[PDB]
């Protein structure tokens, strides 16, 4: 996750419970990437207080 | 009991660069959680440590 956070893009990066550079030395389980295409106005809608 | 109010630029790692969008610059935050007369952590309990 050190290429994917530190990219040449991805201008959005909102990352929750844990630090872009702190994530990239924890192990997970079951761990799941969802992938979608929305409108322009896409800040402030995938908050979990949105 | 150490106090730090540099207020430098955060390098998150992503350049050796001065500047504000992908360098996190500014220790501190200007959203203060003060969330007026609402919600939870809205600012109480002033702490006077002995």
């Amino acid at each position: 996750y050190s290429v994917l956070y530190n990219s040449a893009s991805f201008s959005t990066f909102k990352c929750y419970g844990v630090s872009p550079t702190k994530l990239n030395d924890l192990c997970f389980t079951n761990v799941y990437a969802d992938s979608f295409v929305i409108r322009g106005d896409e800040v402030r809608q995938i908050a979990p207080g949105q | 009991f150490e106090r730090d109010i540099s207020t430098e630029i955060y390098q998150a790692g992503s350049t050796p660069c001065n500047g504000v969008k992908g360098f996190n610059c500014y220790f501190p935050l200007q959203p203060y959680g003060f969330q007026p007369t609402n919600g939870v952590g809205y600012q109480p309990y002033r702490v006077v440590v002995l």
